[PDB]
């Protein structure tokens, strides 16, 4: 039997370095060596309850990569859902009697934990809750971090952006603290800085972070920059734009960056890395959401197989 | 260098890069006379420098003080018979207008036929530009920008 | 290797009379001669921006006649898509990653192309793109005229409508401008009439079109009758209606006809054909909508497949 | 032809402590006398673009108690011609070839200065201007501070809540500190905490302010607390519902304040001050929005007349 | 009792040149002197079904400016009991028992005139019916072009723009077809060209119209330039931003104008005048909108007053 | 005059209020090389021009005719030692990119990172430029109204 067999996956903070590196481990064999009829027979819920259309564009895609059926919604806009008095955990009950696995999203924190109570044999992957958790995404990014820069221990990575409201940044930190000897640079304004629960974790555990005034004193050291959409409606319209500089990435910028740098978003980019760093050998954006299909596709074939050998 | 007019105007040590911006912004280009422009020159220091003379024109006053955020070390001469009448190096106007565009996205001058308004104050260090219209005070830096 | 392999399909403007026929070919034998594996493991997405269910309907059910699977969505009133600061560019960068062909429609014009720049190697078809192109439709249209008729060289074609902002009309005119001998009949009101750059390129290329009053002068003379939608809402209230006679098509009209002649509609059909007209041995357009299904199969096939065999 | 009349009244920043006083001193003297003819066979405009409450109702209740005649509207949807091509500009040209005087409330910052631009002679009342200018309910919290406790000079005025997007607190203080010997007590959160530039303009004129982080803190010292209005949606739910007893105003912590002290709030409220804070008598709020008729009365008288002789 | 009173006002088409002449006699003494209690103790409805700015303001307006009071509704979304069963009949039915005049808006053609028949002997106002009928901005641009230039018989007018769907351009002709000497030039898109029946009418009298261009073709002998808006919507966007140099003013064109030349549009605009018309002495268009009033006024003052003895 | 050069292009015959349009369009000006520009010379000789010289410039082939469209009459010349080695007027090119924006307003070139394409079909009476993402033929005279 496998660890990860018929494990719900909700929480980075639930995983261990271990977990972690089977599932990033598998994501290599099976980008390697496809297996497109793995999952023969099996149906899957995709419930997308918010849309939110590339993590489900992937997970569905993972999905029918492996031989599985797909059935689901994508609500938000609406659909015979959420509301009148219908419960989540009611909901839950039905599609597991349905369904091989769920994955599902929700706008609200601690929908698939809950989900987990109610969903009976079947497994429950969550593709985000609210503000909370959003694994799938992490493994994603370690799988790209571990692809380009061949190790998971003893790195210097920068955080840009808002690293306040920053889901993505909070669990990518907390899961690489479980790995040795990695530095963290943050590079946020002070009203959208880190977090202390972040801060007390990490210099609990030992490691060595810094916070930093422009990429630009980071530049020189950094092997990962990792890039945050800045939601420009969390400031002031005169604040978003009023800095001195900003924390927008051009090409330029990128001229003392180490050849094994590499620039990673989880996007929507939209003002923060211009275009001209597309044309770079650093930016690896739409590489890394592409990594996407295979750290997807490898939760699913550990969840639902018992022994994978490969 | 390049040499003599008759009374116009003669703009000397545009910082470089600049002599064109000049020429767009402040739209001097659209005259009927003749107009000279040396870009990345030498004659008189500091290195690079631009050169523009518009020649029976004079560049009065405000004018001149309007080139101080981006040439502030230039020097503006009146020339008339071949011979410099008068030297003004641009100084910091009280208000900076028509070429600037608010930082502040709701700000309604984006949307209007209204020209900007900045104020200006503090000096050779920054400045900040407040607007006309949403009152919302910038750093030059980021006015002149994007 | 086929030449029309990995090809995008963006405009009726850019294939050949040649790329017409092999895709008319092919469209004939998998009518005859289903492939129901031929692109099993293949992933499309199917993007529809814009909604528009029959041609998405059409196309996703000839994905999974030849065993693909499809991913994508029916944006217009709206996912988490198209908006915000996505750019398409980015957003077909990611998709690309993801799929084996992208299969998209779009509100703006030019989009499409725009898709092939960002799609590094997956084709992109176009299934419309504002009031330019939608090669797609031109073609179940012209393999059901080339079933009814055995030839696209030589017939009598009467368009009706509004031929002024008939995206449809005016590549059937161009496709059917490439072969030869075709005669053209105009019928529109004057305000919603055939634009002169398409009587320019015909009057070029050397080919008989006239304006016609009503279908009755036509009538005795016509192979393929191609009714169009008018917009009603493209006309004052009192203008639609007030004609004298009208531009609607009813049985009746049809006793003049020849025993090969065909009604055809790109459909909705809603005030211009009359409903008596389709217990007639004339009316067709159901089943040009159903060749649909052959012509699009015979696209992706084609697109996707070296060098196909049969 | 007194200091006010016919001026446009568009940012505290633009008015002096002279002003200030004339204003205050004409609500006084209208709210002592009733003139219900003043501005009779006048017609004020009131433009709410973006809607709202009691200074809508409150502005055209002191246009019916002075005899003025009032047309308008109200918006965020929709009603009539404005949103593309009539432009702010063109649609104060043409108001202000119908009314008197226009009062109105926009959205965007700036609006208000910009109607001075093309309503001729006619003077325009800032009814609220973006995150920029209110100067109105201004008026009104400097007349309610003047009645309350008899002077605008020395004294002990905290503000609590949003110190940082708050448009009021921020005019608040501006006109605060034209008068001498204020104290500034600042009790927000360090996330929504007080701007730089006003404490930088503070510490010109030597006036005295300081952070605080309970309301307890300084609950024995302060004259006035404002009150005001924090936005659920800026903060995260987590981060809002956090910080040990929040900053809300329960009747238990009046216990200690001075007899004189009073509650206001530029309202609206949802949990800030607790319903058991009214039935005290340091509850002043409905009050304060009661006094918006005579300030907002004063500012029509003089705006709109010549010398009031009251 | 004046040849208006208690007379409804629905179509220019009902009022002779006479009536017309009444009209802009009266409209020029209110202008000369106010009489602000002329209407004192009457009630008047504003029914805007469909709802618009200057049309709504300006006849409010004009209600106050004469001492009545009103009553009323904007609407297209919603607001009262009325889109099912209660019908405009059964709407004005009730309202004609509690007002002294309806001025009303509709969407649908022919909806005053229906009115008419169930306001018992409440006049009703025409502010605009569907497509069909303004007779109220009619009075206006006739007392502004008899205000500008001194008379309404032997004119040189250009109509310019939608001069096919424009309810405003085509109740002008029929206005000015009504006095001696006027010769009319139409420069419209001949996609959006005037109807044949204006022209047909036209021909009758011997009155000379002439299709035009270009503005420039005949902005040397035209005394009233009207400009009238073209609705995007209706014109491809191709099809609109074609058209060599289009039919837009800007202020190079005024170069060969007549001294008393005005340029009126019956407004919004959004790109047809550029903004540097304006500070050009040409232009007429806010001015047009103030006239507005008092045309307004004389209307309201002759239906509901016996005779003015003004 | 604007002329000694011992090597790269002069622009000369350019129509009078074009130069500056070339240089904003062509992005002449983004260069650490002399450039001499001159605007609203004599040039009684052809009217009244305006006359623009790069030092150790080479515009190659495709650029001049680039030009066409604008300044159609112009001549270019290279220098490479103190003389006029080679003359070249522009001829119009079968596509133009990066410059003219599309008349369409829903083409999808108006807010996606790409760059104009139009081709070029001179036909009978001024050029037509179809749209390489809309499709859509107009005037250049459309085209360049703006
Ligand atoms: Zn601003
Ligand atoms: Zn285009």
């Amino acid at each position: 039997a496998n660890p990860l067999y018929q494990k719900h996956i909700i929480s980075i903070n639930d995983l261990s370095r271990d977990d972690l590196n089977l599932v990033l481990a598998t994501a290599a064999k099976l980008k390697a060596n496809p297996q497109p009829e793995l999952l023969k027979h099996k149906v899957i819920a995709s419930c997308f309850f918010e849309a939110s259309t590339r993590t489900r564009l992937s997970f569905q895609t993972s999905m029918h990569r492996l031989g599985a059926s797909v059935v689901g919604f994508s609500d938000s806009a609406n659909t015979s859902l959420g509301k009148k008095g219908e419960t989540l955990a009611d909901t839950i009950s039905v599609i597991s009697t349905y369904v091989d696995a769920i994955v599902m999203r929700h706008p609200q924190e601690g929908a698939a934990r809950l989900a987990t109570e109610f969903s009976g044999n079947v497994p429950v992957l969550n593709a985000g809750d609210g503000s909370n958790q959003h694994p799938t995404q992490t493994l994603l990014d370690l799988f790209t971090i571990q692809q380009t820069e061949g190790r998971l221990d003893n790195l210097h990575v920068a955080m840009v952006g808002d690293l306040k409201y920053g889901r993505t940044v909070h669990s990518l930190t907390q899961a690489l603290a479980k790995f040795d000897g990695n530095r963290f640079y943050f590079i946020a304004p002070d009203a959208l800085a880190m977090p202390e629960y972040i801060l007390d974790m990490l210099d609990e555990k030992g490691i060595a972070w810094s916070l930093h005034s422009s990429i630009e004193e980071v530049m020189a050291e950094v092997d990962i920059l990792y890039m945050t959409r800045v939601q420009k409606e969390r400031l002031d319209p005169s604040e978003y734009a009023n800095v001195k500089a900003q924390f927008v990435l051009r090409a330029s910028d990128l001229h003392n960056a180490k050849a094994n740098m590499k620039v990673l978003h989880p996007l929507p980019r939209v003002d923060e890395i211009a275009t001209d760093v597309d044309k770079t050998p650093h930016a690896w954006y739409f590489q890394q959401a592409g990594n996407g299909i295979f750290a997807r596709q490898a939760l699913l074939a550990l969840v639902l197989n018992r022994d994978l050998v490969l | 260098g390049v040499e003599a007019i008759k009374r116009g105007t003669v703009i000397d040590h545009i910082p470089a890069q600049i002599g064109f911006k000049l020429l767009s912004l402040f739209k001097l280009t659209e005259t009927d006379q003749r107009i000279t422009i040396g870009l990345n020159l030498p004659s008189g220091e500091m290195g690079r420098k631009d050169l523009i003379k518009i020649e029976n024109t004079f560049l009065s006053e405000d004018q001149v003080d309007q080139l101080a955020l981006y040439a502030p070390q230039a020097t503006v001469n009146r020339i008339d018979n071949y011979e410099v009448v008068g030297k003004s190096r641009p100084s910091l106007p009280e208000r900076i207008d028509n070429v600037l565009v608010c930082p502040n996205s709701n700000c309604i001058s984006h949307a209007e036929p209204v020209s900007s308004s900045f104020a200006v104050r503090k000096r050779a260090n920054d400045i900040a530009l407040k607007c006309k219209y949403c009152e919302k005070e910038f750093s030059h830096n980021v006015v002149l920008a994007n």
